[PDB]
Order: structure tokens, then C-alpha cells, then sequence
RNA sequence: GAAAGAAUUAAAUUAAUAUAAUGGUAUAACUGUGCGAUAAUUGUAACACAAACGAGUGAAACAAGUACGUAAGUAUGGCA
RNA sequence: AUUGAAAAAAAUAAUAUAUAUUAUAUAUAUUAAUUAUAAAUUGAAAUAUGUUUAAUUGAAUAUAUUUUAGUAAUAGAUAAAAAUAUGUACAGUAAAAUUGUAAGGAAAACAAUAAUAACUUUCUC
């Protein structure tokens, strides 16, 4: 009934052999709504991202300014 | 009657026995303990040959 | 025939109409000429689309009014007279004939869709 | 054996996973591992430095404004108490953003409102 | 050095045009292979990867080009510009009948609105209302006072968000921490120092 | 520049291999570590990237750190807070981290590691503390060598002994080793190595061995025996291993008495104790201080009696444990010592 | 076993015996894990810190400022209150709980120079509920949250047994993943900047949520997760999207403070505040 | 002034403990863990406790070997 | 040992090799590996040799050869979810309650909930 992936027998690591899971992460280049360009550390290989919906055109973010 | 008693007999061709308790699904046991005649511990096989519920093999190398 | 707008479609499918059935923000007429302006020739299929493509067909959809966006626009139209004293408000409240149709017999067909939110 | 759904899954396990994914132990030569012994002492030495002089600084304001207060206090009783109110539900405005990496096409906003 | 391998065959479905862009992309390890010397030890390979060195994977439609850090204001020395420097903290300065540099000074001979508040409403009079300030709290951060002239200057502050200035003072800038020390004097710059971010 | 200086800094603050200095201050990442030997090795070995630049400005970073400090350094007068303006100038010269991490501490070459050194010496002590110190401290707590002589220790010196003359190998023990008869027939050697700022000439030192565990039948309890007494012992940082050598026969109180276990007494607690003198000001040179030879007793010696006599504090410990073996009767035999007591194998 | 009497016997000495260090068994554990030897070691600070510079310079200046209230003294909390001793029974009794509550609350201490309240932790509970049929949807959980981090989950299991809800004990079902530093802070630029813009009605964080001491929490449905630029990358591979709580530790000694804090990192709040 | 550590006090034995009830428990018996899987071994047992006897309970120690632990050591089944 | 790049040694441990002693020592030498182990028509990629382009490099591309990919959790001396309940060694503290928080509710999970005197270390005015 429950469905599930039956285990393996376990992989020892020995006590001060485990090492830290440092994963594969690309420098990734935001530009926001406006030609804001950030710089964020991302698992998902694309060099760079261009976002349409962000907080840099929302109202709520700045009240002031198919 | 859940529990029996099996007669785990000497590696050393001596004759000690170690008689246990075990379950009824015992899985074969094998202890290694004092043979007072051969002045040593020996590991001590089961004597009588009884029977072990299908234990599934371990996979520890990954397959199929 | 990928993600397209997210809920997107198949191949073998010809765009034009494509878009008027899953988008519904769009349709007949609409989706027609969507294509003329980002000019695909006609009778083309949704395999044949070079995704850069989509993109600019993304793009057009984002610049009218599509998706349930609509629904709501008139899911207020409706609240709107509804919330007056409007006999609809009543016929659509109750689940009734809104465009005064056979309240006495062939009614189930309002009473099954026309609610506050229609468009269900 | 196994559905596609549980073959993705699995697929999905082995992303998170450091089975047969991670390199060889990063072993230094000795000189080397003094080299990298002293990058990393004299960087901590300046972190802390840096934690020292912004610490300093707010201690310093700190004291700026009990001095202020106090004086107030003494002058003005009324202007001290709308001084010292409870700011509570006080809100930092949303245009003041955290710094981006390069900045926008435009720079500044000259009108608001 | 010590990352992990990349599994592309998660991000890449096997079979797929947009795999191949990628592998082509790509340039693979070199594998041991018997009867050949490899001075560089022998290639420890899985998925792909030389465990024993640091892997590199190389990656509207449009490349996202990201604006220069200085701006126009820099390059000519506006110190009236708010765009001038962009990665530190701008403080209004103003200088007086007098030769002397200093942080906007006004006269509260009311007492009957709180400071702060009337401080801002004194600034919004200078500007015309084209400034857009925010006071951080109504607590002063500090005071300048003297025995000559028997007063005492308590010290708003306060944000400008979105606004011109450009105007009793004569002319005023917008300068960091480190320019207001040249700007001002010795003494008013150590009363004041410590209020002003580094950065 | 401080750390290329050596007109007032001594020569042991610098590597003396030449190709490491070399490997260390170079412009690019283009030589090979000396520390792997082997060509193809070498070759294998890939330094990560970017290191040196950075490395370098490290080291420009906490030399002027080291040149601040010395400016401070040299005005101060009284000697331990100079001592620690010291230490913190140099502690973190790569340099002399290179030189105290890679090479002997125990037996150091006074070139490479100079106790002299204040900075070294600092560096000796963190060692010392960080391992041996704590091992030495749960021997004398686990097998109660401190309460059983001497209530309590306050480890300041490192002290490590050796048998030499006996059997010929070369061996510093371990505390709380089983050594049999043989290999401490002879007397044995030690190394009192000392970490806090001391006056080298004046301060003299004591040793003393005693065996708490000698059964006396009349008490139908155990007595003290001082198997090994030494007094007015002069030590200095580097020129620290007590040997036949440096102490005279007038400095030996109570000259080395072997182990010689009785069978079934047990096993008997061998614990070194190294006290240094009490110093007396308005006097120039080494204050020595006389015993009284028929008053302390090497059969039955109250160890805390003594100490309170001469007005002793106890800096270092170390002990091994004898117990009856076939040789021990031989060993009274070339001493001279008589048959020795067989007991019984029944604590009854 | 002769006896299962513990007790532990004094010492004749104030050195610290470490006995880990005593020991050769584990030679690479002996090594800090901060330390280039162990294997253990990870490269911590790698690139600066954005948000957490930004809070140095701005926030943290103004944030003192607010919270300055002039001769503040310390607010003792509720504490375990002793007996008179009116009668000799209370001569070894246990003290009395504390007024209201049952645990004892902390003291609230005037804010200055060196307590200013600052991000501590951010914590991601997802507990997927589905997966007490299908063990697969926690593994998929455990992926969506790694990616939107980039750190390593954490599995949760069912601690508790209850019929009403089909649910055991000991289950696995979703993940937790706890962020601390520039990991964390990303997160939250991540999550100011490209998710919560993308929530439709979305009028903020409540000012009534939070702890009474320094700690704020919201949730995130699965329509929310598709707006994360990782799953954005291949939502084909997220259908099954999961919400989650994302619970943020702050450093700050009551809840309006930690509140002020996440405003001046841009994070809307809009109920009536407590 | 700050950080960091080492921790210290309080509180707790309400959690928990193979299972009742009581007694004990954080100096932890409880919990995690590495190793291991041996002492859930083999001869003599003094001596007590309990006790009519037959029985039962604790157990120093001597001897043979095993295990883990730097070591002190601990282990002759399980907190009782 | 052989190529790159451009006299020797000296800790610690480990391995290698030897030899001293009714002493688990030392001597020289070098710093391997550290998440793995069959079985993959097809997936991927490396090398060696086959055609066009400037002897000749790059490209394509074919055959052998292999290598990879069998994608799987713990990375922590883990710590009150479930798994072994005898030994040993090391290490830590629970429960309840209340303010919370997508669905979530009386009842899922998750977070926060005593005190810092003194002591040491590091920076620093």
C-alpha cells in the first residue's frame, strides 16, 4: 500500500572521513525588472537570468515610484 | 513453545558442547567460547542440523 | 508542445488554434492573428516552433489580457449588478436561469455552472 | 524492477547524494599547508579588527546619543519625552533596498508620490 | 577543488537537443587506458570527472549585460549629483554665510512639534519639495555645543530616498566620510566622526 | 620589512633550508615544494591556485603587525610582559611555524628550534599542554601517584626520562610503563624542559624517585623508599638532559637504587618528582642549600616532609611501574642487595 | 556486568585531561573541521556577503538608534519563585514554577552597542503529508529544497502516531534544512527579491506571527515554489511542487525588534501589531 | 569594549529505562556513537545475606583464555 | 629512477625496509589511498590509427581499444523518529508546557523559551 524505495545496506563513513557536502554552483547573473544586475550562487546550469516579475516593479516594494 | 535448545559443538575435535537456547528461526549461530579441554577459545558450530528462514542476501553491490 | 506558458501543449498541433484552446485569455479571432504579428506561417505546428519563438510568443500573450485574469473581471461583473439589487444576482446566487431560460424544467445546466465564481 | 516515476525519483536522490560524485581529498605539501595556515590566521586577525573598529563605532554613537538625551533632558522636558518614545511598530521604508551587485538603468528617482 | 561532480544527467535528459549544445560545450577527461605511462598519476574517473583535479563546465533572448559601477557624475566630480558614488554612503553637507562646511543647522524657536519632525519639515522648506526624506527614529544621535555662542545643536537623522535638494546657505554637496574630512573642520569632524559609516 | 631583519633577532627565526625559504617568497607558482622528494611525485602535485599573491600580502599583513609590536616591544622593562610583546611579534611568522611544527622538539637542534627563543619556547608549551601534559596527568590520577606522595602537581616543566646504560636501546618512557629489571638496572636520564621565563642561572632543581609501594610488614601497610636523589641541578632551555655528565657526586643525596620488586608484593609505583629551588634575592650566583644525610632515609622517606623542609614546588612529574620478574634476583645479586622476600599469592 | 552503580571519582589535579586527545584512534578527527588537514574542511568565507554588509553599514546604526530608550533598565522575565521559609517543610522543597507559565522566560535587556538584534538562523520545515502513502514525495521534497538553497537537507520523520490523519510513527516525510550565514542570507535576498513579488495577493508577513522572543515564521504554498529561479529552470521536474514554513531566528530580545529588522531587509508587514 | 572558549549555578530522575510496582538513575543505569559480538567463558570459590531442610541472593579472591580501552582499566549477561 | 617547471637531511604519524634488547626500539627512505568492489546492444567521453582544410594543425569522421554512466540517501563520534536489549570506550541531555508558523485544526512537523561571577584566549580604545 505505502509506496516506497527499499534501502540499501548502508555506506560507512568512519569518523573523520566524512566530508562536507559542497555541491556544484555556478555564478549566476540576475538582472531584475530594471537593468539591476546581481550576482547569486545557483545549483542550475544558465549563466544569466532575466526576471520580469520582481520587488524592483512591484507596488508594494516601492509605493513612492497570453 | 517459541523458544528450543540447540548443542553448539567444538571446532577442536574435542566433544565439549555449549548447549544455548535459541529461537525457532535460529539463524545458524556460531559462538566462539572457552573449550576447557583444548585449553583455548574455538569457535563452536551448531551439531544437530536444523533449518534457517529464507534471510535474504544483503545487496551490498548495487544491481538489476 | 513543451512548458509553453507554463500549461503548454503538443506537437502535430497547429499553433493557431492551439493557443484558443489550453490559453483562455485567448481565442478564435485573437489567437489568429497572435501568430500573424509574430508572423508564423499559418497551418504550422507546435513541433515546428524554434523555442526561441515561443519566447516572443510568451511575450504576446503577457501583452493582452489572457488566463483566468479574465474570469475574474467578470466574476465582478457578475458580483457587481449582484451585489445591486439585481434580479441576475439573484438567478446567479440561487444557480438559476441568468439569462432567464426554463427555470421550471431545463434549468440543471444553470444550477450545475452559474455560481458567484462561474467560470469554476 | 522499477517505474519511470521511480526511476526519477532515484534520479533525484543521486542530485543530493556524494555517492560517486566527489573528487579526491585536497592533500598540501608542508610548506604549502603553512602558507595556507598563515593566509587564513592573518584573515581572521583582520575580520576581527573590522568586527572591532564597527563595534567601537556603535559603542561610540551609543554614548553620542545618552550624552544627547541627558542633555535634553535637562533643557527641554517636552521635546526629551518626544524624544524617548516607544518605537514599536517602527517600519524601515521600502524603497531603502539592499545594495545590488551593479546598479539599475536608472540610478536615481528625482520624483516620488 | 573540492566541489562535486556536476550531474548533468539530472539537468539533461539523455537523448535531447539540449544535452548536445552542452556536451559539445563540454571537453571530457582523459581515461587510463593500458600500456601508456601517465606522469600525472593514473585518471580516477566517475561520472565523467578527474576526481584527483577541479572541474570547469563551460555554459527576451538577450545577454545580460550589467551597467558600469562608475557613473558620468564620478568621471566629472559632481559633489551636487546623488548618482555620484554608488557604493557608499552619501551625507549631505552645507556651507554657510561663512567660509565653514557643516550639517544643516536650524533655528527651533517654537518647541511645540517634536525635532525630528520639525527638522524634516525645515529641510522640505529648503528643498521646494523636491526632497523625499525618512527620519530613522525621534531620538537625537548627538549634540554640538559651545560656550562662545550659549546654544546647543541637537543632531537628527534622517534618509533621503527620492529627491533633488538644490536649494540661509550658500552652496552645499554630497560627500562620504573620508571628503567631509577635508571639506570641514578638524574639530567639528572629530565631534562628529563616529555618527558617519565608513562605508 | 621586521621578518628579513636579523641584526637584533635571533637566527633561529629563519628557516635554514634554503630551497623552502626559496618555495615560500617567490613572485609566481612556478617552483616545486621541496618537501616532496620524489620527481614524479612532484610532478603529479598541483598547488591550488592564486595562493602566493595572497599569501604575500598575508605575510606583509602580520610583518607590520610584528613590526607595530616590537616598537612596543623594546620600551617595556620588566622581562615577562616583554617576553609576551615577544612571542606576540613572532607567533605568527610563517618562518618559525615552519620551523617548530616539522622538526624535533624533544631533542632540539638549537638552530632550527631555540628554547633560548621566547617564541618557541611559547610554542613548546602550547605542544606540551595540547598532549603529553594531559597524558602525564591522567597517569599520575589513574594509577594515584599524586595523593599517595605528593597531594597535587601544577605541571610547568616537561620532564621525559630514559634508561641508557643498561641495555643499550634507545627509549624515552612512556608514563606509567611496565619496564622490566634489566632495562632499569642502571640508573636512568632526564630531560627537564622547561617553558615559563626563569633565571637560567641562578634557579637550581631537585629529582627525586620514589617508590610509594615497598610493603611494610609491621604496619601491614606499604612505606616510601628514594630510590634516586638528586639536588642542586643546573638547567638551561636548550642544555637540559640530566646526565653523569653535568651533576657532580656532591649533587646526589641518594644515589640510584634499582628496582627490585618482591614477588607478589605487586606491581610498585616508580614516580619521579622534579621541584625546583626556592630563589634568594641580594645574592649573585646559584644559591645551593645543604641536606642532612643521616636525617632523610632512602628505607622510609616522608617525600612531602622533605619538600616542606627545603621549601620545594614540585614543576614536573613522570613514572613507570616495576613488578617481579626472573632477573630482579640477579639485579640484587650485582648490587649487592640481599636475596629478596617471596609473599604470599593470596591477599589474605 | 558486576554492578550498575555510577560514580564518578574525584581528581588530585586542575590540568584538563582531554581524552579524546589521549588517544590515536581517530587521527583526522583530532583536526578542527575549520582546519585544511581534516577532511572535514569546506571553504567558508568564499565571496562577500551582500545583505549581511548592507546590515553592517545602514541597518544596524539605525536599529540602535530605534531601540535606544534612555535610562532603560533590565526587564526581568518570569522565573521560578522560592518559598517564604514560614513552615519547615519548605526547608528542601523545590522552588515554585513561575507565575503565568510553566517554563521560565528569559530577561529582556536594554538594546546597545553590542546586543543589537541581527539574522541568527533561518530554518525550512517542509512536511509533506502526502508522502505518509508515498515515501518518494519526501525524497522530492528533500531535492526542491536543496536546490532552492544550495545546502543539505535534513529528513524529517513522523515522531508521533495518530488514526484520524493516516499517519505512523517513524515515517520518513519531507525535509528541514537549518541556514546560517551567507547561505541564509542569499535565501532571504532570494526570497525579498524574486519569490514573494511573484505572490499575487501577497500583503506581507503578519505582525501578529512570531515568538514572544525574537523569532518570526511564514509559510510558502506550492504555487509559491515555482517563482524559486532553480525550480523555474526546470519546472518540468518540479510538477509536485511542496509548500513549507520558513521559520527565521533572529538575535533580538522581543518580537517587534526582530520585526524592524527583517523591514530594513525588505520584508512587507501588514496586520495589526500586538 | 568585543568575540570565543572553557564552562558554573540553577532546574530536572515529571522524559526515559526490554515489561508490572516499588526502589535507583543526569556522577547518569537514560541517550548517541566507534569498535566489537567477546565475559550470554572455564576450573577451585572464602565469606557473608537469607535460611528448617532442599533451595535461593551478593561475592573478595586463585587460575585459563577472550573482548574493548592511550591508559586507569571494565566485562563471569541485561539498573535491581 | 625516465618528462614538466627552473651537495642532502632534520618534527608527528603512516607505510617501506632493515637491525638492537630475557626494553613494542631505533636507522635510512617516501609521503599512497581516504565513499570504493562484478554484472550495462544502446548513454557519454579519452586515447591510437583512417578523409578534407593552412609535410603540416584544426575539423569532421570511421575501427579497435578502453574509460566512464548500474546514477540511492548517514558526510555526523550523529544524540529522545524507527531500527539489536550482552561487552567496552567516548560524548550529550530529556519531557512537559506557552508565543508561534502553507494547508494546520484539540490532536502532523518545525522554531524559540534560566543565570553569566569568575577564569582563559584574541582583537582593540
Amino acid at each position: 500500500t505505502r509506496i516506497t524505495l527499499p534501502r540499501r545496506p548502508a555506506k560507512k563513513i568512519q569518523l573523520g572521513k566524512s566530508r562536507p557536502a559542497i555541491y556544484h554552483q555556478f555564478n549566476v547573473k540576475m538582472e531584475l525588472s530594471d537593468g539591476s544586475v546581481v550576482i547569486r550562487r545557483s545549483q542550475y546550469p544558465k549563466g544569466e537570468i532575466r526576471l520580469i516579475q520582481d520587488q524592483r516593479n512591484n507596488p508594494l516594494w516601492n509605493p513612492s515610484r497570453g | 513453545s517459541k523458544n528450543s535448545v540447540i548443542k553448539l559443538l567444538s571446532t577442536a575435535a574435542s566433544g565439549y558442547s555449549r548447549y544455548i537456547s535459541i529461537k525457532k528461526g535460529a539463524p545458524l549461530v556460531t559462538q566462539v567460547r572457552y573449550d576447557p579441554v583444548v585449553k583455548r577459545h574455538v569457535l563452536f558450530k551448531e551439531a544437530k542440523k536444523r533449518k534457517v528462514a529464507e534471510r535474504k542476501p544483503l545487496d551490498f553491490l548495487r544491481t538489476a | 508542445v513543451v512548458h509553453i506558458l507554463g500549461k503548454g501543449f503538443k506537437g502535430k498541433e497547429v499553433i493557431k488554434i492551439a493557443l484558443a484552446s489550453k490559453f483562455y485569455g485567448i481565442g478564435k479571432t485573437t489567437a489568429e492573428k497572435i501568430c500573424s504579428k509574430l508572423g508564423f506561417y499559418p497551418w504550422m505546428r507546435m513541433h515546428q516552433l524554434s523555442e526561441p519563438q515561443i519566447m516572443s510568443i510568451a511575450s504576446e500573450l503577457s501583452t493582452m489580457t489572457i488566463e483566468g485574469d479574465a474570469r475574474a473581471i467578470v466574476k465582478d461583473n457578475i458580483a457587481l449588478k449582484r451585489k445591486i439589487g439585481s434580479y441576475s444576482g439573484m438567478r446567479h446566487t440561487l444557480h438559476l436561469p441568468v439569462r432567464g431560460q426554463h427555470t421550471r424544467n431545463n434549468a440543471k445546466t444553470a444550477r450545475k455552472l452559474n455560481k458567484i465564481d462561474r467560470r469554476g | 524492477s522499477l517505474s519511470p516515476l521511480a526511476q526519477r525519483v532515484v534520479t533525484q536522490l543521486s542530485v543530493m547524494s556524494a555517492s560517486r560524485k566527489q573528487p579526491k581529498l585536497l592533500k598540501l605539501a608542508r610548506e604549502d599547508l603553512i602558507k595556507h595556515q598563515t593566509i587564513e590566521k592573518c584573515w581572521s586577525i583582520y575580520q576581527q579588527q573590522q568586527r572591532e573598529r564597527r563595534n567601537l563605532q556603535l559603542e561610540l554613537q551609543y554614548k553620542s546619543i545618552e550624552r544627547s538625551m541627558n542633555l535634553l533632558q535637562e533643557l527641554s522636558p517636552r521635546l526629551f519625552e518626544a524624544a524617548n518614545a516607544s518605537e514599536k511598530g517602527k517600519r524601515f521604508p521600502m524603497e531603502m533596498k539592499v545594495p545590488t551587485d551593479f546598479p539599475p538603468n536608472t540610478l536615481w528617482h528625482y520624483n516620488f508620490r | 577543488r573540492l566541489m562535486w561532480t556536476f550531474p548533468a544527467y539530472f539537468y539533461f535528459k539523455k537523448g535531447t537537443v539540449a544535452e548536445h549544445k552542452f556536451l559539445s560545450l563540454q571537453k571530457g577527461p582523459i581515461s587510463k587506458k593500458n600500456g601508456i605511462w601517465f606522469p600525472r598519476g593514473i585518471p580516477d574517473i566517475k561520472h565523467g570527472r578527474e576526481r584527483s583535479t577541479k572541474q570547469e563546465v563551460k555554459l527576451v533572448n538577450r545577454p545580460v549585460i550589467p551597467n558600469d559601477r562608475i557613473t558620468e557624475a564620478d568621471r566629472s566630480n559632481d559633489m551636487k549629483s546623488l548618482e555620484r558614488q554608488l557604493s557608499r554612503t552619501l551625507y549631505l553637507l552645507v556651507k554657510d554665510k561663512s567660509g565653514t562646511w557643516k550639517f544643516p543647522n536650524f533655528d527651533l524657536s517654537d518647541e511645540s512639534k517634536p525635532l525630528h519632525v520639525h527638522a524634516e519639515n525645515e529641510l522640505k522648506l529648503l528643498s521646494g519639495d523636491q526632497i523625499y526624506t525618512w527620519s530613522v527614529s525621534a531620538t537625537p544621535i548627538g549634540v554640538l555645543q559651545d560656550e562662545r555662542n550659549r546654544t546647543a545643536e541637537f543632531i537628527v537623522k534622517s534618509h533621503i530616498l527620492a529627491g533633488k535638494f538644490d536649494l540661509a546657505f550658500e552652496d552645499f554637496a554630497w560627500l562620504t566620510k573620508g571628503e567631509i574630512s577635508e571639506y570641514v573642520p578638524k574639530d567639528y569632524f572629530n565631534k562628529t566622526e563616529f555618527l558617519l559609516a565608513d562605508n | 620589512h621586521i621578518w628579513s631583519d636579523f641584526t637584533t633577532r635571533p637566527s633561529s627565526l629563519s628557516i635554514q633550508s634554503s630551497k623552502v625559504k626559496n618555495y615560500l617568497f617567490q613572485k609566481k607558482a612556478s617552483l616545486d615544494p621541496p618537501s616532496i622528494s620524489r620527481r614524479s611525485n612532484r610532478i603529479k602535485y598541483s598547488p591550488p591556485e592564486h595562493i602566493d599573491e595572497i599569501f604575500r600580502m598575508s605575510y606583509d599583513f602580520l610583518e607590520q603587525r610584528s613590526s607595530k609590536f616590537y616598537e612596543l616591544a623594546n620600551k617595556t622593562k620588566n622581562p615577562l610582559k616583554k617576553d609576551a610583546l615577544l612571542i606576540k611579534a613572532e607567533i605568527n611568522n610563517p618562518e618559525v611555524q615552519y620551523n617548530f611544527q616539522f622538526n624535533n622538539k624533544l631533542n632540539n637542534v638549537k638552530d632550527i628550534i631555540d628554547y633560548d627563543v621566547p617564541v618557541y619556547r611559547h610554542l613548546g608549551k602550547q605542544h606540551w599542554e595540547s598532549y603529553g601534559q594531559m597524558l602525564l596527568m591522567q597517569r599520575l590520577e589513574t594509577l594515584a601517584a599524586i595523593p599517595d606522595t605528593l597531594p597535587t602537581l601544577v605541571p610547568r616543566a616537561e620532564v621525559n626520562i630514559k634508561f641508557p646504560f643498561s641495555t643499550g636501546v634507545n627509549k624515552w618512557i612512556e608514563p606509567g610503563e611496565f619496564l622490566s629489571s634489566n632495562v632499569t638496572s642502571m640508573r636512568p636520564i632526564f630531560k627537564i624542559q622547561e617553558y615559563e621565563l626563569v633565571n637560567v642561572e641562578k634557579q637550581l632543581y631537585t629529582v627525586l624517585i620514589v617508590n610509594p609501594d615497598v610493603p611494610d610488614l609491621s604496619n601491614d601497610s606499604f612505606k616510601t623508599a628514594l630510590c634516586y636523589g638528586l639536588v642542586n641541578i643546573n638547567l638551561t632551555y636548550n642544555d637540559n638532559l640530566i646526565d653523569p655528565r653535568k651533576f657532580h657526586s656532591s649533587n646526589i643525596i641518594a644515589d640510584y637504587l634499582p628496582p627490585v620488586p618482591e614477588k607478589n608484593a605487586g606491581k610498585q609505583r616508580f614516580v619521579v618528582w622534579v621541584f625546583r629551588q626556592p630563589l634568594i634575592e641580594d645574592k649573585q650566583g646559584p644559591n645551593m642549600l645543604e641536606i642532612d644525610r643521616k636525617e632523610l632515609s632512602r628505607d622510609d622517606f616522608d617525600i612531602r616532609q622533605f619538600t616542606k623542609k627545603y621549601n620545594l614546588t614540585a614543576i614536573g612529574a613522570h613514572i613507570w611501574r616495576s613488578e617481579w620478574d626472573a632477573k630482579v634476583a640477579a639485579v640484587r645479586e650485582k648490587y649487592g642487595l640481599p636475596p629478596g622476600r617471596v609473599f604470599s599469592r593470596v591477599r589474605r | 556486568p558486576k554492578s550498575a552503580c555510577s560514580l564518578v571519582k574525584p581528581v588530585h589535579h586542575l590540568v584538563k585531561i582531554d581524552k579524546s586527545k589521549l588517544s590515536p584512534r581517530f587521527p583526522e578527527l583530532k583536526y578542527d573541521k575549520s582546519d585544511i588537514r581534516s577532511p572535514g574542511f569546506k571553504p567558508k568565507d568564499t565571496h562577500a556577503d551582500r545583505l549581511n554588509d548592507h546590515y553592517l553599514n545602514t541597518l544596524q546604526s539605525d536599529l540602535l538608534l530605534i531601540n535606544y530608550s534612555h535610562n532603560a533598565a533590565v526587564v526581568k522575565g518570569l522565573k521560578q519563585r522560592a518559598w517564604s521559609g514560614d513552615s519547615p517543610y519548605h526547608l528542601n522543597r523545590p522552588p515554585k514554577n513561575p507565575r503565568g507559565s510553566k517554563a521560565q522566560l528569559p530577561d529582556i535587556h536594554p538594546i546597545k552597542w553590542s546586543n543589537i538584534p541581527g539574522l541568527e538562523s533561518v530554518v525550512i520545515n517542509c512536511f509533506v503529508r502526502e508522502a505518509r502513502e508515498n515515501q518518494l514525495l519526501a525524497i522530492t521534497a528533500a531535492l526542491q529544497l536543496q536546490q532552492i538553497t544550495g545546502c543539505k537537507p535534513h529528513p524529517i520523520f513522523s515522531k508521533n502516531d495518530v488514526p484520524t490523519w493516516k499517519l505512523r510513527k517513524g515515517h520518513q516525510m519531507g525535509a528541514k534544512v537549518e541556514l546560517k550565514g551567507k547561505e541564509m542570507s542569499q535565501f532571504l535576498s532570494t526570497l525579498t527579491e524574486i519569490v514573494l513579488p511573484r505572490i499575487r495577493e501577497y500583503k506581507g508577513i503578519s505582525n501578529q506571527s512570531g515568538n514572544r522572543f525574537g523569532g518570526i515564521s511564514f509559510g510558502l504554498t506550492a504555487e509559491d515554489i515555482k517563482f524559486f529561479p532553480e525550480i523555474d529552470a526546470n519546472q518540468d521536474s518540479w510538477p509536485k511542487t511542496f509548500g513549507m514554513h520558513i521559520n527565521i531566528n533572529t538575535s533580538a530580545q522581543l518580537d517587534y525588534q526582530a520585526r524592524t529588522l527583517l523591514s530594513g531587509f525588505q520584508f512587507p508587514f501588514f496586520g495589526e501589531e500586538k
